[PDB]
């Protein structure tokens, strides 16, 4: 099906991409939230994995908007140094778990297979 | 805590055995990194760095299950972007480790190969990280020129994604910093106006107070005082209402100002203010600036303490504050027209310039 | 005389002119190329470039005997070597034009490019002639670390090539000046003496006398007096009998250390002596210098003269002198106890450092 | 015929490659003095373009010992700020001419077809 990989940072995008591909998934990127918003509204994603780390526009604002596109999205938050609250907080709006980073490739991929 | 520039270098050696295939060593370094990471210093990127190898240790042991150059090339060709990413990295926290050991001239080597790498990566943030990051680290060097051309690579691209403000700032403040070395404090805060008004419209408050603190510290240098002490004031209120932690930095710049602008009793109040603030986890100095102006700004100057606090600095090879220091020093017994004393200060200062350039060049090539 | 980088970026602008086949206008830049060159510095990397733009501009004409892209490709195609070498020129010397008007940011910025076209060039003196060049530039910008780096680059090539002795010794000079920048006398010391021994090998007398002068100043300035007036003379005695347009510099050297040392009456024998070989074609400054010593170490100080001079020194921009002298004579008043006048002088110190800083930083992004 | 372009700068080699070749003549390239020799004694050229602006080596020195492979030898000599005198003593060796640098195309393209 379809995964979208939601992070400001190149190398993430790039490591998921090879893990997802190599699982058979359509993986789609997004290194900001407008792209992230566009390609739910165009390809609405089966699975989003999305940063609540990206600058300029939280991820708390991201995952509300594609809420907006799609009730129920599928959305696993992942990040860095990431606060309590914003992780509790993103569970309250339906999140399905969360990744701390750097994440276990086989934890997050057991994850995938399960939510989707 | 551990820097992160020590742990990428470990990464790196964890790299050399993977390319080698030999899987027991890999394994040990690999269990290091794992331990030193939980004691790093927060570093996102030694991260992505590190689960990139975790993926490429994986492939390792995936085409386990033919000479090393074969079995790599094999690896390797289907894995390009990986390759090149783990390829850039490397360079990248190598040459941060020479930068943090001081080995300037192996680490801009190490800058330049690194950046060799960006041409092959479709990310114009990634290149703008590379630019700010080292930068940062020109700066440093004094190499401020370097500094310069890098900073505006950054900032070019930071400007083209109006999402990524914060990184603005710094480049703003990175900037104007430049100029300062070269004591062209007019030309600096033109940025940091800039940065300010980014920072206001953004709403964040620890930049709106740095951002006035700033220009305050401009206009103090390029010899504005009223205004210099307009903006100390700017940055205090924004400080004791949202962001106290500045108040040290804030308060000493306003005291010295004023010392220097002949206002000491009204100066003192904010010395003895800044003093109260401080605390003992503190890994700043505030403490000997506050009671340097103290000593040498009050009615008698206090010899003993400056000498105590000279030498304390000597200790912990603080070239930078005794220089300053010495200057005021210097500048006060010349308004008594006490010039054996100001003479022997003005020796130290030229003597701390000293020490400053001989510590900047460890190498010996 | 024209600098050959003026000339090198009109035959940038003639380039411009050839790639959009525009006759009349590339003849009318190849002509006034042709005249700029007969007043031009001596720069044989410069006459390369005119040559092979000469070349390209002849393919030009030989091709319009289609759009300007279709056309360009045709010609540039077969010519990859000599499409390349010409774009690695153009960049080089619009680089070294920027720097030669102090546009430090904009000259690195067509350095690095310029190096990136190194690689598709097969010739490792080339590469090595780009990082002595740049080397220097980097060192005068004061940007020493980067400066190192480079310099680095080149002496390892040219080791390579012991037919290439004189960059070789050139090369140390640069190693060891740039240690001077840290006050690192003692790093630079041991790249003099090799400098010193393969100057004596390839029996090149100025180089030998350039290298005891180096040696000497770095004794001098390393605090070894008599190691330093030894030095001194024998840079002397191979100046007088073969080499005796150094005498000035030399002798000033010898006698500023002798000054120091305390012997003035032998110091003035040579001072006397310097100005009688200076002659008027000269464009150095070592007759102010000069009369700047026996002003200040003179029995009673001249210190009117010492004025004239100082002013003098400031209306030429030469901050580095001012610096220089002041610092002597801020020492030579101490030394009588006439604290008030080294005040004085310690200020004129810490003002000209600032001028020089101010002078260094023109650009205003 | 066989043509030697002996100089120490990549520039000025490139340049005299494209220009012989475009005569038909088969060339060969010396940067410094012992490469020009080799190929002196290898290949035996018909005519030597000689840089007598060789750091190391100087041109008078690396002349002789072309007179040593062969006596008939011809050779042309380009120099670029050279003295008066070496231009001079070259002649006294058998200089068929001289160069100045930088060299009209024209010129030494037809000394070339000349002394050939
Ligand atoms: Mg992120
Ligand atoms: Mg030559």
């Amino acid at each position: 099906e379809k995964i979208l990989i939601v992070d400001d940072q190149y190398g993430i995008r790039i490591l998921l991409n090879e893990v997802f591909n190599k699982e058979g998934y359509q993986t789609f990127q997004a290194a900001n939230g407008l792209q992230a918003l566009d390609i739910v509204t165009k390809e609405r994603p089966d699975l989003v994995l999305l940063d609540m780390k990206i600058p300029g526009m939280d991820g708390i604002e991201i995952l509300k908007r594609m809420k907006v596109i799609d009730e129920n999205i599928r959305v696993i938050i992942m990040t860095a140094y990431g606060e309590l609250d914003m992780i509790q907080e993103s569970k309250e709006l339906g999140a399905l778990t969360h990744f701390a980073k750097p994440f276990d490739i086989d934890e997050i991929r057991d994850a995938v297979k399960k939510y989707l | 805590a551990i820097p992160s520039s020590r742990v990428g270098v470990k990464i790196n050696e964890w790299y050399k055995m993977i390319r080698q295939f030999s899987v027991p060593d890999a394994e040990i370094l690999k269990a290091e990194v794992e331990q030193d990471i939980q004691q790093m210093e927060e570093d996102q990127d030694l991260l992505i760095y590190y689960s990139l190898m975790c993926f490429r240790h994986q492939l390792m042991l995936d085409y386990l299950e033919p000479t090393v150059t074969e079995l790599l090339e094999t690896i390797e060709t289907p894995q390009k972007k990986l390759t090149g990413l783990l390829k850039y990295y490397s360079l990248f926290f190598r040459g941060m480790y020479e930068f943090d050991q001081k080995e300037y001239v192996e680490a801009i080597g190490y800058y330049r190969e690194a950046e060799k790498e960006l041409p092959f990566v479709s990310d114009d943030i990634e290149k703008a990280e590379f630019h700010f990051k080292v930068a940062e680290a020109y700066y440093h060097m004094k190499q401020t020129h370097v500094s310069m051309y890098h900073i505006l690579q950054a900032l070019d691209i930071y400007q083209n994604h109006p999402l990524y403000s914060i990184r603005t700032i710094q480049s703003l403040f990175v900037i104007a910093g430049n100029y300062d070395d070269f004591k062209h404090y007019d030309k600096a805060l033109p940025h940091l106006e800039a940065a300010l008004e980014l920072a206001m419209d953004i709403q964040n408050d620890r930049f709106i107070a740095i951002s006035l603190l700033n220009i305050a510290n401009s206009y103090d240098r390029s010899g504005d005082d009223q205004m210099a002490v307009e903006h100390f004031q700017k940055a205090a209120k924004v400080s004791r209402e949202k962001v106290p932690d500045l108040l040290p930095k804030v308060l000493f710049g306003l005291s010295w100002t004023l010392c220097k602008a002949g206002q000491t009793q009204k100066a003192f109040q904010f010395i003895e203010e800044g003093l109260d603030h401080i605390t003992a986890r503190s890994h700043k100095f505030y403490k000997e600036l506050f009671l340097f102006l103290q000593a040498v700004y009050k009615e008698t100057v206090d010899e003993r303490k400056i000498h105590d606090l000279l030498s304390y600095f000597e200790k912990k090879n603080l070239h930078a504050y005794i220089e300053a220091c010495a200057r005021s020093a210097a500048a006060v017994f010349e308004s008594s027209c006490h010039f054996e004393q100001a003479a022997a200060f003005y020796r130290k200062v030229l003597k701390a310039q000293e020490d400053i350039l001989k510590g900047e060049c460890l190498y010996a090539y």
